[PDB]
RNA sequence: AGGAGAGGUAG
């Protein structure tokens, strides 16, 4: 969907467009591919499983071998405070504020 | 550069047969024909007479 | 070929096949000057200018 | 003992401002390998 | 219509064939082809017009078609590209290495007239020796300065796990015969417009040492009353004084002090082909995989190197210097040049083997100098050309 | 109160940069002749990440009692075999050893003889199990080993191993059976050696240094050489031309292949349906204005190199038919100690694939011959002229191979291909 | 006649005229003629 | 060049000791895998 | 040293260069190529489109 | 001492020889010299550092002969083998 | 359980050059003595020079190396003893069991180049003088002046360290393969096969009868071991027609002095060591 | 003794 204009969410002109076809779309399961941004839709723990997947699938790509446990304490380390912040100075001086 | 004595590769003495391996050049031979001439069954030695440079000359003008 | 910035050019890394018996494709520095900075080929040789008039032969040839 | 460049010329000179050949006008000197000996390890 | 004849433009000769059947008539100098328009220079935007041929086989195939030709391939290439032997069999990076690092650090002729230059970190190999293959490009040039460094017997075998990550094992006793022995000059430099003195072991009267003093760590080389003493790491014998002055008259001393670098454990050499390695370890001559004629390895590299680096050619050529240094039990019309754009067949290659009386395939069989029992698989011998880079173990510690 | 450096004492070695933090290592120091230089084990590179071509190695000693304490109960290599990334085992056999227990154990056809047997036997730590060949002939006397139970006398008599994938069984530390496929040997999920450690995790450094040992003297026995015959890959003159004549067949399947699959977009939907077209030629004979049309668009692109890819694969496994089983390359890319199979084929039968990652001003010809470099509609001299482009996506496919000798234009394009690699 | 010259003769006349041009102009050239046109002119 | 956060680095961050030694390494297949030799 | 005779040849240079850099405080000075822009060919730009004539000796484009 | 004596514990008539400044060329011979004697069941040696100039022989033997009464007679016998080579050798070149 | 019972036949034999056949006795045997006549037979040789006066163009360590590298005749080596072990001297100039003096003098005062060889190279003892092949080894080249003087001292030593006391020039030795033919399979081939078996052995092993029409074994000590007849049969389509194996009995040495020992004086000198060696290892 | 400009090595 175009970002041309940041007053209205993405999602929620898509459910207004999506009203003939509600029953078709399986809404249980949709779900953003944004990280930052689906935590204000569906929660941080949701946002927080998608990031744990994607995170997987890059560390598939990458041809390297990780176990779970690093992955969910990068995970439960980047979103404590309720957000996924940056990794820039200013999300960590957020965080610590 | 003079020539390098004692053929590192199997130690053999070939010090002594520059001036033969130039005046055999000199005639109408070939390289394989002066290196066969001069007693040398081993690729080694036909190397190490044939990969040689006479840079001495250039020392000495120069 | 002089460059605004090190991290980025742009497509002058690569070769073109403008370097055809110009510059040598195959063999370039690597590094931050990586394509930048290009060998001349063995055949290479440098116009200068002419002191010559041509426009005045240029009129005999129609 | 001092020998000279394009000059065949035995300097000799050890004084601090003396650095130019005798009768040559170059100021290029090369030093001279006395008689000494020197053991090599073959 | 577009026409050039300012400067800066870059340009080549090739041959045409509208005026080839003039050469014809029953050395040429450059300005006669010239003039008689046999060649013609054609500028970058020119040749986009015309159509040029690659080689001389393929013009007489097709005539008529063809308005220019190229006088050889391996010209496209740099001078220091041109003069590897099969540059078009390796892979382009390694080509790229060689062309590019490896050319520049070797060690080879270093000047014939040592006197009139202080310049600092002077090297040269004791016995420098051109490449057994021969290059049109290297033929036309006429010098034996394209090529720096030795050959050597080089064998493609492990050795006890010796040589592994790319390591070399070279022989202790080729070494010490004189192969790869090369010496290194370091000059010192000081400027005086205080005065050059001894002012109270070396120094002379005059403030500099004699000729042919061992210098070691904290002697004075320049005495001036100050005095410059040696580094820790900094050590030679004194070759030549030479004191000059400019036209404003201050004094110059440069001392120069030699030594010899033989090869030592920790140096690395390279090879023709982007190979690249350390010495690993120095093996007697009597252990080593010894052939039936007692031809002794002199370096020996691991066979693992080849399917990572990808670097053909290597072993096409040992398998040529070998043919061409082996003689027949009639050498001319022997195949001795490696163009890299006219690489001879591998079949021709196999042929001019066959007939020096050895396995076509180049491997041999050899037999172990430890046990004496015979090796059950053959291994490839081949007299490549490989270099010394003056990356020293030495210089590295710290 | 100084004392000069001695065995027994402790350092912390560190390879720069430090991109884990197993390289970080604790060993003991052991005085060598030689001078200038550090010796260290080649199996000990996999956690430093490094090869011996000009690499480094900064040490630190430390002076504290209480560091020297801390050092080797944390940071020593004992305490550091378990890897804490995946959790497998840090240290592996090789690069050599390796290949070697992959020889040892594959031919199955070369029996040992008593004196060798009792000269290997001198590295391993365990005794010599039962010949188990007493007459291979009827004029043979002096039975001998055969080489799986030298590889035998590397595991406890304790320890027990299966591996169904490669018919691995290890019983009463005995060798039973093995296929193929060298994959319990390599670093993964079931390798012997991460049970080893499990088993005892006291003496799997030793056990690994006399495998090392004893398969290095077996090499030596045997001897591994690379010569032209590897890279020829024929029998004889006519299995090469015949190979040759297979390999091009597949190349021009292959980009058959690609120009069919090129058609699968929303503007052939009236033609790929089952009706009745009449352009059904138009699609065929237009053989050269498939590879303009890739190199211009990127999903194109993708799509071509996918096919290709997928129709490719079945041309490099055509090494294995046309190779031997004493092929050096075959036989490392086989063991996975070093290549693979299609560094094999780019060696000897061809290249195959040619693309750049980035985007540039000339597309390549597809042909990569004399008249192609001539030709002013190539794609290569600017553009083609079919409204005037000004990016395209290079797309080539080189039949020759590295053995053969790459032509000009071929060296050209694998230049500009691989000039990626080289950027900083 | 276009064939009456032969192929070794050409490949000989391609080495000859190499070894004059690198004989003439020389391995650098155009550096020279840049700094002597700028000296003249 | 050592000012900012460059300063932060070389100063604080990054130091340098004593009792280190630097040396181009070789492969001894015959050294335990626990050995260092010097 | 350019059109010397045979004498002057043999003693000074080591004929092993052919004399392309400088002495400037008796360390050798070299130039490289650069490549620039052609002054007397039409150009035309992208974003915006223009199309531009360069100057040869005096600003005038 | 040039050679060390030191028995095995574990197996019974075992020993192993430590040789120092020795090669290749002593080793190889006594391991095949000792393979000819029939009491000998073990015979091998190895060298485990190149820079450390040593030679480490181990023979195993049955219960009829100690191992160094084997490594004596073998010693003895290459000794009286050369000999008649020698003497082989001096008889023809004249 | 006992020694064995070589056998010797010697087939050339030359001042330099000793080719004998080695029989009934092992490869670890033949292999010993190789390397002990390669690497353990001492010889003398040039090892500590000093200079005066060297205005050449070559560099003193240079000559040196080339000085060090020249062959001596070796008639007293095993008689001399070590440096190392003499204890009546330090070591310095002539001494009367373990060093030997060498002088040298060249100076030039002619237009022509004076060659410097191996040839004006003075010592006191007759015996130690250098071997003389020709025009010799030539040391260094002079102009006009260039004076060069020198003096060098020789010393016993062996041939492991430095390489340049190692009188060996290419030992080697081969199995004798003896080569079994079924002369069955032979018949089944037709003429232009076995003319194309012929020419695929690398060297001449293998030869041709025109009054048999049959292949014939001629000179099977030049096989080399290079399967390249056996593959070629195998191609053919006959896999048992030629068998050839090493014999591990039989061994053919051929040995290649540098001059400064006699090659039948240089074996015995390998036994005389090799039985000392043994006799100091004997516990 | 201290700083700036180039080239180079390893992953
Ligand atoms: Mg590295
Ligand atoms: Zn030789
Ligand atoms: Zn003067
Ligand atoms: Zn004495």
């Amino acid at each position: 969907m175009y970002g041309d204009r940041g007053k209205r969410n993405c999602w929620t002109a898509l459910l207004e467009t999506c009203l003939p076809i509600m029953d078709m779309i399986d809404w249980g399961r949709s779900h953003p591919d944004n990280i930052r941004q689906c935590c204000s839709v569906y929660g941080i723990d949701a946002g927080r499983s998608i990031f744990v997947a994607n995170l997987e699938s890059a560390v598939s790509d990458t041809g390297k071998e990780i176990l779970r446990e690093h992955l969910l304490l990068v995970a439960d380390s980047l979103s404590v405070t309720g957000e996924f912040v940056a990794l820039n100075a200013k999300g960590w001086s957020k965080q610590r504020q | 550069m003079i020539i390098p004595v004692r053929c590192f590769t199997c130690g053999k003495v070939i010090g002594n047969k520059w001036d033969q391996y130039l005046d055999l050049l000199q005639l109408d031979y070939t390289e394989g024909d002066a290196l066969d001439a001069l007693q040398l069954v081993r690729y080694c030695c036909r190397r190490m007479l044939m990969t040689h440079v006479d840079l001495i000359e250039k020392l000495l003008n120069y | 070929q002089q460059v605004l910035y090190t991290g980025k050019v742009g497509d002058a890394r690569y070769p073109h096949p403008s370097h055809w018996g110009r510059v040598c494709f195959l063999s370039t520095p690597d590094g931050e000057n990586c394509g930048l900075v290009k060998n001349m080929s063995l055949l290479g040789l440098v116009s200068t200018q002419s002191l010559e008039s041509v426009v005045e032969k240029l009129f005999a040839c129609g | 003992t001092y020998v000279c460049g394009d000059c065949g010329q035995e300097n000799t000179l050890k004084s601090g401002d003396v650095i130019q050949c005798r009768e040559c006008g170059y100021r290029i000197l090369y030093k001279k390998r006395t008689r000494r000996v020197v053991q090599y390890e073959a | 219509v577009r026409i050039f004849t300012d400067a800066g433009r870059l340009l080549r000769p090739l041959l045409v064939v509208e005026n080839l059947q003039k050469l014809k008539q029953e050395q040429y100098p450059f300005d006669h082809l010239l003039d008689h328009g046999i060649l013609e220079l054609i500028g970058i935007e020119e040749e986009e017009d015309c159509n040029t041929a690659w080689g001389i086989k393929q013009l007489l195939k097709e005539p008529k078609i063809y308005t220019h030709c190229e006088l050889d391939l391996s010209f496209l290439l740099g001078v220091s590209c041109a003069v590897v032997p099969f540059a078009n069999h390796d892979h382009g990076r390694r080509v790229l290495y060689q062309s590019q690092k490896h050319c520049q650090q070797a060690i080879g002729f270093s000047s014939t007239n040592p006197n009139i230059r202080c310049d600092t970190l002077s090297q040269q190999l004791f016995y420098p020796q051109k490449p057994l293959f021969k290059t049109l490009a290297s033929e036309c040039l006429k010098k034996e300065v394209l090529f720096n460094g030795q050959n050597a017997i080089v064998a493609v075998n492990v050795h006890l796990g010796y040589n592994q990550e790319d390591s070399i094992v070279m022989n202790k006793a080729s070494l010490e015969r004189g192969m790869f022995r090369s010496e290194q000059i370091r000059s010192y430099k000081a400027e005086v417009d205080v005065q050059f003195g001894k002012t109270h072991d070396s120094l002379e009267d005059d403030g500099f040492p004699f000729i042919g003093a061992n210098m070691s760590t904290g002697d004075i080389v320049i005495g001036r009353c100050h005095s410059i003493k040696l580094k820790h790491t900094e050590r030679g014998i004194v070759q030549k004084v030479v004191l000059s002055s400019n036209d404003e008259g201050k004094n110059f001393a440069a001392v120069s002090l030699r030594q010899v670098r033989s090869p030592c454990l920790g140096d690395k050499f390279s090879s023709m082909h982007g190979q690249k390695g350390v010495l690993g370890y120095l093996e007697e001559q009597q252990n080593f995989p010894f052939t039936i004629q007692g031809i002794v390895p002199d370096i020996v590299i691991n066979p693992h190197a080849f399917p990572s680096r990808q670097t053909p050619g290597q072993l096409l050529e040992a398998a040529l210097s070998k043919g061409i240094a082996c003689p027949i039990q009639a050498y001319t019309k022997l195949t001795r040049h490696a163009t890299p754009f006219s690489t001879p067949g591998v079949t021709e290659i196999t042929e001019q083997l066959h007939r020096a009386g050895f396995s076509r395939w180049g491997n041999e069989r050899v037999y172990n100098g430890r046990s004496g029992e015979m090796m059950r698989s053959m291994i490839f011998m081949g007299p490549t050309f490989y270099q010394r880079l003056v990356h020293m173990s030495e210089d590295k510690v710290k | 109160i100084f004392r000069s450096l001695m065995d027994g004492d402790t350092v912390l070695m560190n390879r720069p940069p430090s991109i884990h933090q197993h390289s970080l290592i604790a060993m003991t120091v052991r005085i060598l002749p030689t001078t200038s230089v550090v010796s260290l084990n080649p199996i000990c590179c996999l956690p430093f990440r490094g090869d011996f071509d000009g690499d480094c190695l900064h040490g630190y000693v430390p002076q504290s009692i209480q560091a020297k304490v801390e050092l080797d109960e944390l940071v020593a290599l004992d305490k550091q075999l378990i890897n804490r990334q995946n959790g497998r085992n840090l240290l592996s056999l090789g690069q050599d050893s390796l290949t070697a227990a992959y020889l040892v154990n594959v031919e199955k056809n070369c029996y040992l003889n008593r004196a060798q047997m009792q000269q290997l036997q001198m590295y391993c730590p365990f005794q010599l199990p039962p010949p188990a060949i007493i007459k291979a002939s009827p004029s043979s006397t002096e039975p001998q080993w055969t080489g799986m139970q030298l590889f035998g006398m590397l595991f406890p008599p304790g320890f027990d191993y299966t591996y169904p994938l490669n018919n691995v069984v290890v019983s009463n530390g005995e060798l039973l059976s093995f296929s193929e496929g060298s994959a319990w040997l390599r670093d993964g999920e079931g390798n012997f050696i991460e049970r080893l450690l499990k088993h005892d995790k006291g003496k799997v450094l030793d056990i690994i240094y006399s495998a090392q040992e004893m398969l290095s003297q077996w090499l030596l026995m045997r001897g591994l050489s690379v010569s032209l015959a590897d890279l020829y890959l024929s029998s004889d003159l006519q299995s090469r031309k015949n190979l040759t004549e297979e390999i091009s067949y597949g190349l021009r399947e292959a980009e058959q292949v690609c120009n069919k699959q090129q058609l699968m977009v929303e503007s052939w939907r009236d033609f790929l349906a089952v009706n009745g077209e009449d352009k059904e030629e138009d699609s065929v004979s237009d053989l050269a204005r498939f590879c303009y049309e890739r190199q211009k668009s990127a999903t194109l692109s993708e799509l071509a190199v996918s096919a290709f890819k997928d129709a490719y694969r079945d041309v490099q496994a055509l090494a294995y038919r046309y190779g031997d089983q004493s092929n050096s390359f075959l036989i490392m890319s086989k063991a996975g100690s070093k290549g693979n199979i299609g560094k094999l084929v780019q060696h000897s039968m061809c290249i195959g694939l040619q693309n750049s990652a980035v985007s540039l001003s000339f597309g390549f010809p597809r042909e990569l011959t004399c008249a192609a470099w001539n030709d002013p509609n190539s794609p290569l001299r600017g553009a083609k002229g079919k409204t005037t482009t000004e990016s395209y996506v290079p797309y080539g496919v080189i039949e020759n191979s590295f053995l053969t000798g790459l032509n000009p234009l071929e060296s050209f394009v694998h230049s500009v291909t691989s000039r990626d690699s080289s950027f900083s | 006649n276009l064939s009456e010259l032969g192929e070794g003769f050409l490949q000989s006349f391609c080495k000859k005229a190499a070894t004059s041009f690198f004989d003439k102009y020389g391995l650098i050239s155009h550096q020279l003629n840049s700094y002597n046109y700028f000296i003249e002119h | 060049k050592l000012c900012g956060l460059r300063f932060m680095k070389d100063v604080l961050l990054g130091k340098r000791s004593d009792h280190t030694f630097r040396t181009v390494v070789v492969g001894d297949p015959s050294l335990k895998l626990n050995e260092i030799g010097i | 040293t350019s059109e010397k005779g045979k004498e002057n040849c043999k003693k000074g240079d080591c004929a092993f260069d052919q004399g392309g850099y400088f002495v400037i405080k008796g360390a050798e000075k070299v130039f490289i190529a650069q490549e620039q822009m052609c002054t007397k060919r039409l150009w035309i730009s992208n974003s915006p489109w223009t199309v531009s004539f360069r100057s040869e000796n005096k600003r005038n484009r | 001492k040039k050679v060390s004596y030191d028995r095995d514990t574990k197996i019974i008539n075992a020993a192993s020889f430590t040789v120092e400044r020795e090669d290749h060329t002593i080793g190889n011979i006594v391991r095949m010299q000792l393979h000819r004697d029939e009491n000998v069941l073990f015979a091998g040696y190895q060298l485990p550092h190149p820079l450390k100039y040593k030679i480490i022989v181990r023979i195993h033997t049955t219960s009829q002969s100690s191992p160094m009464q084997a490594y004596n007679q073998a010693i003895n016998d290459l000794d009286k083998e050369l000999d008649y080579l020698k003497n082989q050798f001096e008889a023809e070149v004249a | 359980t006992y020694q064995r019972f070589p056998k010797i036949k010697i087939r050339e034999l030359k001042d330099d050059y000793a080719k004998f056949e080695l029989r009934e006795t092992d490869v670890s045997m033949a292999n010993a003595l190789r390397r002990v006549m390669i690497s353990e037979v001492p010889t003398v040789a040039i090892d500590l020079v000093e200079i005066e006066v060297n205005s050449s163009v070559l560099n003193d360590e240079f000559i040196a190396h080339r000085l060090g590298l020249i062959p001596l005749t070796s008639e007293r080596a095993m008689s001399m003893r070590f440096s190392r072990d003499c204890d009546a001297c330090d070591g310095d100039g002539q001494c009367e069991f373990c060093s030997v003096e060498f002088r040298l003098s060249s100076k030039c005062v002619t237009d022509q180049t004076l060659d410097v060889t191996s040839r004006d190279l003075y010592s006191a003892d007759p015996t130690v003088t250098p071997v003389d092949f020709h025009k010799g080894i030539i040391i260094v080249k002079l102009r006009r002046g260039q004076e060069l003087k020198l003096r060098a001292i020789a010393r016993k030593g062996i041939g492991k360290d430095h390489a340049k006391w190692s009188p060996a020039a290419t030992v080697t030795f081969m199995y004798e393969p003896d080569i079994i033919i079924n002369e069955d399979m032979m018949d089944t081939l037709s003429d232009e096969e076995k003319i194309d078996l012929i020419e695929s052995s690398p060297t001449k092993v293998f030869g041709m009868d025109p009054v048999t029409r049959q292949v014939v074994v001629v000179d099977p000590e030049a096989y080399t071991y290079d399967e390249e007849v056996i593959k070629k049969a195998e191609a053919m389509g006959k896999p048992g027609l030629i068998e050839i194996s090493p014999k591990d009995d039989s061994f053919i040495f051929t040995v290649e002095s540098t001059g400064a020992v006699k090659a039948s004086q240089l074996v015995l000198n390998a036994i005389d060591l090799l039985k000392q060696k043994l006799d100091a290892v004997r516990l």
